[PDB]
């Protein structure tokens, strides 16, 4: 039917300043397929992002896993805003620290 | 690994006699069986299909039954007409057409015309131009007359050929002979 | 903790935006790994493995390749041509998911489902069409008239019963070296959103896990804090599990408490976080 | 209108190239190119399953092809061979559970490879008179048309009646004949035959005629010779009907 993406943005490392990690959002539980997923580091889209191949649950809902390499310094604040049919305005999901 | 075998020759037969141009398969699944039908300076063209075992293709006075179990597709026609002269490729493709067609070779078919009252003579006809070339006219013989072949290299004998007087419903046979040379007709 | 059977299926998601669109988008898993990608422009299968071929030949591989591209190519135009006569409304999309999976006691069990709209349409059981109730009217006459095309029922029983289980075998001993191996995972603690005014939430980070089976737990020494929120499985590009376990505790029953974690690859030897 | 070849006829020297053009406007997405020889049957050369793929046939070599667009199928060769010489066929087909995927044929291509264009040679067309022993004996008259020295054999023999084109009491000769049946080159001649009714042959006022299309030598071909460039052209004979 019409199901909402689920949401849950992790650290592949614990958070430590100045040395690289992998940062990750799992985007779950939607339908149709079509959906926009943006890494964001202050706000700004991250251009360098890899994502998997479309795949789907049992009960038929499709599951993306978007991720990128990055290097987090005291001031960086990071996010991941998703855009989906069933959404009136992009939700952004930070990155707890 | 499929193959199309079909009649091993030419099949020459009267006018109104029963036709039947056998045709067997070797395929792996549910492939779909096809005739076709070349008339002499044509392409092919569908005569009758059978997309599934047990259908039944029809056309043109034509029939034939896809038969898995003698892995078959045997064409049949009651009752041969002159314009049936042509040959007749047996084809087969997987299921959908959305692959290839095998085609087997392909059957000639001459269909002989019933001469009614058969009047066997040579002629000779005079070129309309000053030149005093001529030529052997050998017509109005059966169809069961077979026209001798040459066996000299400067004579030319033609190949038996019907003609159809379609107002008067009058068909007749002839064959053409030359020679640049002194010779005789017939 | 919970492990079902090792599974290879190959999945399939179209979408039909009118009459003259449709895309399609496909790929190979055996399990949560895909180890094939499908290039619908050249209509060509990518291995995503050195192993990904399994014990197949060069031949039997371009075989089945040919297969699923005639396959995705006529699937779209016998959907579109059907679909007047189907009572089919634009747009709509539809899901497939067809494979092999063992279990145990060596028996390798085959299926086939297929989707309209996110929903149950069809099943496939001992080589028949299986309409689901969520399908509807739709579902049976669509099991009605793909019995009538003999040709496609025994390409998809060949398939499903004979390629399928002998290549199951046979792509897991090729890629055991990658299947089976044991990678340890990391943990960390961290403090979440609160969940109230006298309220934490004590965040326990795992990651860098494999295999997938993993036991998190807080814990007051021994005693099992069983509060604890279990986040799921997430998967790590780098074919690893990522997963956090969460506890609600007021500001002062926090003290003592620690996180233990539980994986294959420790040999016995348990992570343990204390709070602090 | 349905499957439309161009050429219809060809003669080409060894190692000359041309061009074979399949249309089709029947939205057709899978298209073939055979050639057919005696005694060989059908045989595929190339095919096309979609605009932009093409893949190769039982006979393949020496021989390219083509699908820029999906209305047409290119047929290449870069390198014309005796071995070419063929009736070349073109077929299309719409794939589809329900559809009539059966195969739609064009009318066909010939083409003739020879070592030299000046084996070349336009037919010599003679009509003869029907015999009085015939007119008597029967009360029908047979004119024969005989079309001689042609190569290519790439001719069409038709019967004119005032004017205007005959079938009825027409009859060809299936396929034109080797006037040297031993040699690779040789020239080709071909009857026909015209019968019609004692009285209509004795009217003076009938004017019959036989007409031989003959397909061969283009304007780019290279011609070097004293005899007439043996070109496409129409050759021609007739008679007059006649009252004794
Ligand atoms: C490695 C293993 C991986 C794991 C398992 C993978 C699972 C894969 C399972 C399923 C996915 C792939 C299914 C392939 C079936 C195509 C049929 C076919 O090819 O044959 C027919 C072509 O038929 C066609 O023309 C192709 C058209 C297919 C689209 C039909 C859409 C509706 C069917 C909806 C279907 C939904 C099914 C729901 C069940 C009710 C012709 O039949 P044939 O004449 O007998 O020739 C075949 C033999 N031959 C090639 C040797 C000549
Ligand atoms: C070596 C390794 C090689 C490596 C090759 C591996 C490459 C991976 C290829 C990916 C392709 C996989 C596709 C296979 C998925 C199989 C699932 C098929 C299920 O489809 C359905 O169930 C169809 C859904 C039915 C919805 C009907 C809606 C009604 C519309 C009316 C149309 C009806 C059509 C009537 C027929
Ligand atoms: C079909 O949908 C595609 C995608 O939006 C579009 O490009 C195409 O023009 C549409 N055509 C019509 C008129 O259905
Ligand atoms: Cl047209």
């Amino acid at each position: 039917i019409q199901r909402t993406p689920k949401i849950q943005v992790y650290s592949r490392h614990p958070a430590e300043n100045g040395k690289s990690n992998f940062l990750n959002c799992y985007v779950s539980g939607f339908h149709p397929s079509d959906i926009e997923v943006d890494l964001l580091k202050n706000g700004e889209r991250i251009e360098k992002v890899e994502h998997s191949d479309l795949s789907f649950s049992k009960d038929w809902s499709f599951y993306l896993l978007y991720y990128t390499e990055f290097t987090p310094t005291e001031k960086d604040e990071y996010a991941c805003r998703v855009n989906h049919v069933t959404l009136s305005q992009p939700k952004i999901v930070k990155w707890d620290r | 690994g499929n193959s199309v075998t079909q009649m091993e020759g030419p099949v020459t037969l009267s006018e109104e006699a029963f036709l039947t141009i056998n045709c067997t398969y070797t395929a792996t699944g549910y492939p779909s069986l096809f005739w076709y039908v070349q008339y002499p300076g044509e392409g092919l063209q569908l005569l009758l299909k059978a997309t599934k075992a047990d259908d039944k293709g029809s056309n043109k006075g034509f029939e034939a039954t896809y038969r898995k179990e003698t892995t078959s597709f045997h064409l049949e026609k009651g009752s041969v007409q002159v314009s049936d002269s042509a040959v007749y490729f047996c084809a087969l493709t997987p299921s959908g057409g959305y692959q290839k067609v095998t085609f087997g070779t392909g059957t000639k078919l001459q269909v002989i015309p019933n001469i009614q009252n058969p009047d066997p003579a040579v002629y000779q006809l005079r070129d309309s131009k000053s030149s005093d070339k001529s030529v052997c006219l050998f017509t109005d013989f059966d169809s069961q007359t077979n026209v001798s072949q040459s066996k000299d290299s400067d004579v030319y004998i033609t190949d038996k050929c019907v003609l159809d007087m379609r107002s008067m419903d009058f068909k007749s046979n002839s064959a053409v002979a030359w020679s640049n040379k002194d010779f005789a007709c017939a | 903790a919970f492990q079902g059977p090792t599974s290879f299926h190959v999945i399939q998601t179209s979408s039909f935006t009118n009459s003259t669109w449709a895309q399609t988008q496909g790929s190979g898993w055996l399990d949560d790994l895909q180890i094939h990608g499908w290039d619908s422009d050249s209509g060509t299968a990518i291995f995503l493995k050195p192993w990904s071929k399994g014990n197949f030949s060069d031949k039997e591989v371009a075989e089945l390749e040919e297969i699923f591209r005639v396959y995705i190519f006529g699937f779209a135009r016998e959907v579109q041509d059907f679909a007047g006569d189907f009572q089919m409304k634009y747009p709509f999309e539809i899901q497939g998911i067809a494979g092999c999976e063992l279990h145990s006691g060596g028996a390798i069990v085959s299926f086939l489902r297929g989707a309209l709209g996110g929903l149950d349409f069809l099943s496939v059981k001992n080589a028949s069409c299986v309409p689901s109730p969520e399908g509807g009217s739709r579902a049976q006459k669509f099991c009605a008239l793909i019995i009538q095309y003999q040709g496609i029922m025994e390409t998809v029983r060949i398939l499903l019963y004979e390629t399928c289980p002998r290549y199951l075998l046979g792509v897991l001993n090729a890629g055991k070296a990658d299947l089976q191996r044991q990678v340890k995972p990391e943990a960390w603690l961290s403090s979440g959103p609160s969940p109230g005014p006298g309220r934490l939430q004590l965040v326990c980070h795992v990651s860098g896990f494999y295999p997938k089976p993993v036991w998190v737990m807080w814990m007051r020494g021994e005693q099992e804090q069983q509060g604890t929120q279990l986040g799921d499985i997430l998967p790590n590009a780098n074919w690893t599990w990522y997963l956090r376990a969460t506890l609600d505790v007021a500001d002062g029953e926090a003290a003592g408490l620690s996180c233990r974690v539980k994986h294959s690859s420790l040999e016995g030897q348990d992570i343990i976080l204390y709070w602090r | 209108a349905g499957v439309t070849q161009t050429p219809k006829f060809r003669v080409l020297k060894t190692g000359q190239s041309m061009t074979l053009l399949c249309a089709q406007d029947m939205n057709h997405e899978y298209m073939y190119w055979y050639r057919q020889d005696p005694g060989m049957g059908l045989r595929l050369i190339h095919y096309s399953v979609g605009e932009g793929t093409t893949a190769k046939g039982e006979v393949p070599d020496g021989y390219n092809v083509s699908r820029l667009k999906k209305q047409n199928f290119l047929l290449g060769l870069e390198s014309a061979a005796p071995s070419q010489t063929s009736v070349y066929f073109c077929a299309s087909s719409m794939p589809g559970l329900r559809s009539s995927y059966e195969q739609y044929f064009g009318p066909g291509t010939r083409l003739t490879v020879t070592e030299d264009l000046k084996n070349v040679f336009p037919p010599e067309v003679a009509v003869f008179e029907p015999s009085e022993a015939e007119i008597s004996h029967t009360q029908k008259a047979t004119l024969v048309c005989l079309a001689t020295g042609f190569y290519p054999d790439h001719v069409e023999l038709s019967w004119w009646v005032n004017g205007k084109e005959v079938h009825s009491g027409v009859c060809t000769d299936p396929q034109p004949l080797k006037e040297q049946p031993a040699l690779n080159d040789s020239r080709y001649a071909l009857s026909s035959r015209l019968r019609v009714s004692a009285t209509f042959w004795q009217n003076p006022r009938n004017h019959f005629r036989c007409q031989v299309q003959f397909y061969g030598l283009s304007e780019n071909d290279e011609w070097t010779q004293d005899r007439a460039k043996p070109v496409t052209q129409i050759v021609s004979a007739e008679a007059w009907g006649r009252a004794d």
